[PDB]
């Protein structure tokens, strides 16, 4: 987030690049699960506020963060 | 050992100084289990005869009278 | 059909119900302390039956201990288990001394059929109204209803708290008005007796049908006894009436002979754990393999039960026999009654009047005139009128002469007969095709029945009462509901069927279309911004390092006065530890120990550790991949995919198994090579040898050879004379077929070490480099030269060891030389049980410092950690690998066959055990011991360098010993001498020692 | 084929008796095996 | 398997174990078999997973225990797997050929920490959860390549 | 044994039938069921012994002599004899050789120590307090030979053989037959070095408090196997050279 | 089968079961199979059961009983199968 998204415009530079990090989120998602769920990123559109979006998997999935 | 040069000599045409090295590149590339027929102790031997080949760089009625003796 | 399963070797008994109370209690007081059971599950109460059910001293001192030292302050849950505790001690001394009891508590459930919108037909059985206690069930039972007609509340605590319906399992509730009086006048009830009547039909017979009904109230209040009856029980498999039965008959301590058709593991478990959740103080089940089709077993089996126990038989004498075995023809008209039917009709009716005619003649033979056995017959009221059911109907119809043949024939002294007309009974819980229609039979006014109401009802058959009238004439007991009333119960059923098929099937297709119209109006931007995504999980194979607890929660686990007070330097702690064995690692084996089960985890590094699957990290042809890939087809494999792929290979070919002889260098057990000395009576045909081995020839053989130059060749006739000895080949078929051997495809390559290496050490060598890995691993010391960071070269020492050590190694240099096969000429140096841990420090830790190599046989690992600890006190090393290790190979095998140390393998089958189950500790039939292989590795090390290195601490090392025994002439022969871990003085034992004390020991630092 | 109760505190003079009442006079399997071993191993070339 | 739950009935007797308090007995050989020489370093990683648990694993092929064994009041033979509230200790008893016994007693490892002060836990904690990971790191790198 | 003349066997192939012999009834089936097709067996109906035909193409074992080049040896004196010293028949004829040289060392050791009656220690310390911290390199050698060669060859082997083998039984042995402790036994296997491993463990034994008394030391017997081995490993002095 | 109480029911007593019973109804199965082949649905059968009134009444008839009570099922199975059109039937309850 800190290198892809631009705080100014407040967007992505590239979608491509939003594309990357919601891909990489799912992985957290597949990694840290226990059990076949549906994903807490469903549209990569959630991501345009990227913190909270970042909040809500790594709060659901808090092994991630050690 | 006899049989081994005397067909190295019958098949391929290999004398006494060249059956020395088939059987010699036939103990670096040795079989892992007593060969069963006599059929796999010649396809080997006709493999080990084609492996001299590349290193050195060569490139290619009357045993019922015998079978009567043997009954004498 | 007709072939023999039974065996009188294959007979499983369970007894142990003094052992089975204790871990039912256990098992009780941590479900209720982890919130698992709460004070509002009836589980609770249909446990504490099953422990009241056991009670005898022991249980009380058990149960007082346990529910006596629980700290109520410590949690709501730890409150509750100490409530209840008390009580079911209380209780438990009440019935200590008194007959155990069948007592059913389940909540009655009724059918329930829903289809929803999408037609979908769901089954679920569904809490009655007015019924929630078996009491109720009688009076409704009793009372019938407006189809049957022919022309009292006590108060409880179930479902708000159980600890209060706990405390009224002993009160024996006497009542004034039975349920006889009830009984409306002009209506028949749903359970009734019959009564023969001189024209020769039987009907409804009141009087009879109260006493009946009477007997079953008080079953449901104060509970039936079986004490001292002996059963024989067929077709009680799981999931039938038979099973509900047979958990009633153990339940008031019967006496039963099961048979199953189908005799496996997973059948003998079954039983292992219905007995022991069930089986009350002097219960009893022996489970037999039986085919009831068979004549020759049914002979055989009533000769087992009667026989005496020195003759290998049971000693037992039938008060009932339950006959309800059944094979199921469905689609057989009677243009199709073919082999399938006959053979049916044997096992229902021809071998069932063969099996009484069997207990006749046994009860005859001993002069047994006043014992007599009750028959249940299972009879139906249907006889014909569905169809389609082979000869099923002329099966049960036929078994409705024993009630004649009772009176005109010699056996009524021998035999009563009990038949039972069994109604309509609700398979499973789930969707049985008959299940999905049962709610709308009751509709009519009618009922159906759980296999727990039809157990209920049958076990009613053997009370006091309905026995003592059995015994007078036969009785005919109708537990059909009411179902003889609905006329023209075929089409009725079958109207049922249709409008449930039909108003499913129509709602299904008006759905599917009406989904397709909006998809075709509305195109794929309304049904695809809605098909949501999933997460399929991955395998996050963990470490499994412990938790360590925040400092203010461990201070309140020790003793205060305990800080400071310990020298660290001088308390010895595990560190990290790790195994090869037949489950794979310590992670794989404790998720089979511990579960029964593999996890994702599991499944995913057992499937790596045998080479099912390797990591990819690349092109896959042509797309660009990163994950596991099948070792041998290269083709992606999911983690959600390994278990389906790879789970019945891996259990296959892991644990306690038929030895493979891949693994053994070819060794199979069934075809042992030995040499068998001959003299050549006369000359052998020559053969050519070089002269080296010619001169061999002769120099052995002397006269008895004869060797001569070929002079064309060089080479040598070798003639074998009259009077050599020659060796020939032959194969022993070996007794030991099964080891449990570490799983197949394990490699030292999947672990990363060097094909120098495996081909030069012993296969014993490599099962301990990775141990000593994967225990560094554990301690986590991914680099071994970390250590050299806190503790100087010399002060590591590696104290592990083997019983034999290089086994592979002496078969080379006593057999392999011996036959002149090639055997590496440094073979000795393998040997030697000192260089696993050679190894060890030539190629990981390049210690100088202690090695100090074990041989205690089964005992080289506790003494491996006892001379551990103690080079670790005398302060010759910080550090210490401390282990075992052994290898299974033909010979010692062999050997231990030959001391009856192992378990025979054919006498294990002749028993009808598995591999599995072949290995049973502290059992009735244990026979000898598993062989197996593999390593176990420990680190251990100072506390203070623990701490120091911030290593996992896995726990403390606080007394390690070994011990000889005494004078004996037997090596093998295990003894006593451990027993002086224990000693101590007590003749002066009236005042407290105040070096015990630890508040007077920090004082006194 | 036939052992008593507890043959191991019986001396061999009784079991002899308890076994000859059962006894046809044949060899058995355990004697027919080692005499066929004393022959096989302590006899020479011929002499079956 | 008599001759050891004689042994451990009578140091429990002698110790003076509380009436009602019976050791549970673990037969770990039911799953794996007997490596003679490995056999009480499986007993031992056994120990150490049961001790960082607390779930006690059953005999599985107990399927009656012997009616001779009812007389070892003290030993409790389990046929399924316990989750308790927790396991202070553990005893591992191995028996040799040629007169070869052993005890271990492994005590859980939470009584250490109380033996030290407050400031070298939390350094001591620290230092750990950075291994951990560095192993984690190291295990899966190492596994797959 | 005869160095001069060491014992193998070489693996033939029968290139014409050999002239049958008489077998048991079992022994001939162990030949067909190792043989199969290559031999053929024949009730001889008169006997009940089996004939036993070795076709072409089975395998046979004919004995060779290695002249092997380590003639010499550091060997006990002729004549030594576990009988001089009073060891029973009983005992010599079920132990393996090198537990007779532990046994002789135990007893002449105790009287060294003025101790003629092993017993006389547990006056002064308790049945656990006396250890025994002996080992060997290799043990019971003799007994290797019975479990992988004699039993091979269907010699006669004790069914015991493979408990003599186990370098722990020596000191089992002298448990059994003199000390009856119940002491600690802590069995090293140290190579050459065996003996100052058995006193290191021994001593720290005494320390650690555990023993007041120990047995220490080694024992290691010669056989034909171990003489080849270390000859192959070039570790013993070529007698022929020397 | 005379003198075959309950405790004798043999071989003899199952091949006479087989007779009087299991084969009757093969042999109504046979008839079914050979009209139906046909296309014969108008030309049905009279089945003349030979039933007895006595079922285990007198005792020592070993499987006889057993052979004419089964036999009572055709009275329903008529109702409830897909052999009316071929078969009727008839059962004569043969007294003295
Ligand atoms: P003895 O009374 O020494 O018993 C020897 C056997 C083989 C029975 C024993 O060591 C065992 N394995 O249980």
């Amino acid at each position: 987030v800190e290198l892809m998204f631009i705080r100014s415009t407040n967007s992505w530079f590239d979608v491509t690049w939003r594309t990357f990090t919601g891909d990489f989120l799912r992985r957290v998602e597949e990694r840290f699960t226990k059990s076949k769920t549906l994903s807490l990123i469903q549209s990569y559109s959630l991501l345009d506020k990227p913190d909270e979006a970042i909040e809500k998997v790594f709060n659901a999935y808090p092994a991630a963060r050690e | 050992i006899t049989v081994a040069r005397k067909y190295l000599q019958t098949r391929w045409g290999l004398p006494s100084g060249r059956q020395d090295g088939v059987l010699l590149v036939a103990l670096s590339n040795e079989p892992a289990a007593r060969l069963g027929s006599e059929a796999d102790a010649k396809a080997f031997l006709d493999s080990m005869a084609q492996k001299y080949a590349s290193i050195v760089g060569v490139d290619l009625l009357e045993e019922i009278t015998k079978d009567h003796k043997v009954l004498a | 059909g007709v072939a023999t399963s039974f065996s009188r070797k294959k007979a499983r008994t369970f007894d142990s119900s003094w052992n089975w109370a204790k871990q039912s209690l256990l098992s009780l007081y941590f479900e209720i302390i982890h919130g698992v059971l709460k004070n509002v599950d009836r589980e609770v109460v249909s446990e504490a039956i099953n422990i009241m059910n056991r009670s005898n001293d022991a249980l009380i001192k058990f149960m007082e201990y346990h529910i006596s030292n629980t700290d109520e302050t410590k949690g709501e849950n730890y409150q509750l288990v100490k409530t209840l505790g008390e009580q079911l001690i209380e209780n438990c001394k009440q019935v200590l001394d008194v007959d155990p009891v069948y007592k059913d508590v389940a909540k009655p459930t009724g059918p329930k059929t829903a289809i929803d919108k999408n037609g979908n037909i769901t089954y679920s059985e569904e809490p009655r109204e007015k019924v929630r206690k078996l009491s109720q069930y009688v009076q409704e039972m009793a009372l019938g209803g407006p189809i049957t007609k022919e022309s009292m509340d006590v108060e409880d605590a179930l479902d708000k708290d159980s600890t209060k319906e706990v405390a009224s399992l002993p009160n024996k509730s006497t009542i004034s008005k039975t349920v006889s009086s009830t009984i409306p006048r002009e209506t028949i009830p749903f359970l009734h007796l019959r009564k023969k009547t001189p024209a020769g039909d039987w009907k409804y017979d009141r009087q009879l049908s109260s006493l009946f009904l009477d007997g079953l109230e008080k079953a449901a209040f104060n509970g039936v006894t079986f004490k001292d009856k002996y059963v024989l029980i067929t077709g009680a498999g799981k999931g039938s009436i038979g099973a509900e039965v047979l958990q009633g008959l153990l339940q008031g301590g019967a006496k039963v002979v099961v048979t199953t058709s189908r005799f496996s593991k997973q059948v003998t478990d079954y039983y292992q754990s219905i007995y022991a959740k069930y089986g009350a103080k002097g219960s009893t089940l022996i489970v037999v393999p039986f085919n009831q089709g068979s004549k020759q077993d049914v002979e055989a089996l009533i000769e087992f039960i009667y026989d005496t126990e020195k003759n290998g038989g049971l000693g037992w004498d039938l008060d009932a026999i339950i006959p309800f075995a059944a094979i199921p023809e469905q689609g057989i008209e009677l243009e199709h009654i073919d082999s399938k039917s006959e053979f049916a009709h044997r096992i229902m009716l021809t071998n069932i009047l063969r099996m009484m005619g069997c207990v006749k003649k046994q009860k005859s033979a001993r002069g047994i005139e006043t014992r007599p056995a009750q028959v249940i017959l299972p009879m139906s009221p249907n006889h014909g009128t569905f169809g389609g059911d082979g000869m099923y109907s002329e099966s049960k119809l036929s078994l409705e002469t024993l009630f004649n043949r009772w009176h005109s024939e010699s056996w009524a002294n021998q035999l009563t007969v009990c038949g039972a007309i069994i109604g309509w009974t609700r398979g499973t819980g789930l969707m049985s095709a008959n299940n999905i229609i049962a709610e709308g039979i009751e509709k009519m006014g009618v009922r159906t029945f759980s296999q727990k109401e039809m157990a209920f009802n049958l076990l009613g058959l053997l009370t006091p009462e309905v026995v003592e009238l059995c015994q007078k004439s036969p009785v005919m007991a109708d537990l059909n509901g009411g179902l003889q009333f609905v006329p023209e119960l075929k089409e009725f059923t079958a109207k049922l069927r249709k409008e449930l098929v039909e108003t499913s099937e129509v709602r299904k297709a008006v759905s599917i279309e009406t989904a397709l119209e909006h998809k075709v109006v509305n195109g794929n931007s309304a049904d695809a911004a809605y098909a949501q995504v999933e997460i399929q999980p991955r395998a996050n194979i963990q470490l499994d390092f412990p938790e360590l607890k925040p400092y203010k929660q461990v201070k309140q686990i020790a003793p205060a006065e305990l800080e400071g007070l310990l020298d660290l330097e001088r308390v010895i702690v595990v560190t990290g530890f790790a195994e090869v064995g037949p489950w794979g690692s310590a992670r794989t084996r404790w998720e089979m120990e511990a579960f029964g089960e593999f996890s994702l985890e599991g499944c995913v590094e057992m499937a790596w550790i045998m080479g099912f699957i390797s990591y990819h990290n690349g092109n896959l042809k042509g797309r660009p991949y990163t994950g596991w890939v099948d070792s041998k087809t290269k083709e992606p494999v999911d983690d959600k995919d390994v278990k389906a792929k790879y789970e019945t290979s891996i259990l296959e070919h892991s644990g306690i198994r038929l030895i493979e002889p891949e693994l053994f260098n070819g060794y199979n057990p069934e075809k042992k090579e030995m040499i068998q000395e001959v003299i050549v009576e006369e000359d052998l045909e020559p053969f050519e040898a070089s002269k080296e081995t010619a001169e061999q020839f002769k120099h052995q053989h002397g006269d008895k050879v004869d060797i001569f130059e070929i002079p064309e060749t060089g080479e040598y006739s070798v003639k074998l004379l009259k009077g050599a000895t020659l060796y020939i080949p032959k194969a022993l078929r070996f007794d030991r077929l099964v080891a449990g051997q570490i799983p197949t495809g394990w490699n030292a390559k999947t672990y990363g070490i060097s094909d120098d290496i495996i081909s030069q050490v012993d296969p014993i060598t490599l099962f301990v480099l990775v141990s000593v890995v994967e225990a560094f691993i554990a301690s986590g010391i991914t680099d071994p030269y970390e250590m050299y960071k806190y503790v100087h070269v010399s002060e590591v020492g590696n104290c592990s060891g083997s019983g034999m050590g290089g086994v592979s190694a002496l078969r080379g240099m006593f057999k392999d030389r011996f036959k002149d096969e090639p055997v590496q000429n440094d073979i000795l140096q393998e040997s030697f049980i000192n260089t696993m841990s050679a190894w060890v420090n030539m190629l990981l830790i390049s210690s100088s410092g202690p090695i100090k190599t074990p041989v205690g046989a089964c005992a080289t690992s506790v003494e491996s950690v006892d001379i551990g600890v103690e080079t670790i006190l005398s302060g010759k090393a910080r550090i210490c690998i401390v282990g075992g290790y052994d290898d299974f190979q033909e010979e010692g095998s062999f050997e231990f066959g030959n001391m009856k140390a192992t378990s025979n393998t054919l006498e294990e089958f002749e028993h009808g055990r598995t591999p599995a189950e072949m290995s049973r500790p502290a059992t009735t039939t244990r026979n000898g011991f598993m062989e197996a292989q593999g390593a176990g590795i420990q680190i251990i090390m100072q506390a203070d360098l623990a701490l120091k290195m911030g290593v996992p601490i896995y726990g403390i090392v606080a007394m390690a010993a070994t011990a000889t025994d005494k004078i004996g002439r037997s090596v093998p022969a295990p003894g006593k001498g451990i027993l002086t871990t224990a000693r101590e003085h007590h003749s002066s034992v009236k005042y407290a020692s105040p070096n015990l004390n630890m508040k007077y020991r920090k004082r006194q630092l | 084929g036939t052992t008593p109760e507890k043959p191991e505190e019986t001396p061999l003079e009784e079991l002899a008796e308890t076994f000859q009442d059962t006894f046809s006079g044949a060899l058995g399997k355990q004697s027919s095996s080692l005499l066929s071993r004393l022959i096989s191993s302590k006899m020479p070339g011929g002499f079956t | 398997d008599k001759n050891e739950s004689a042994t451990i009935n009578e140091m429990m007797k002698h110790l003076g174990r509380s009436e009602g308090n019976p050791v549970i007995g673990v037969f770990q050989k039911f799953l794996t078999g007997h490596p003679k020489g490995a056999a009480g370093a499986w007993m031992m990683n056994g120990a150490l997973q049961i001790l960082n648990s607390g779930i006690i694993p059953g005999n599985r092929n107990a399927d009656n225990v012997d009616k001779i064994l009812e007389q070892f009041e003290y030993v409790l033979y389990p046929s399924k797997t316990l989750k308790t509230d927790g396991v202070r200790a553990v005893s591992i008893t191995s028996f040799g050929f040629g007169q070869k016994g052993g005890q271990a007693i492994v005590v859980h490892p939470d009584y250490l920490y109380g033996a030290i002060t407050e400031d070298r836990y939390n350094e001591y904690v620290a230092k750990v959860s950075a291994r951990e990971k560095s192993a984690y790191k190291f295990f899966h790198n190492g596994m797959i390549y």
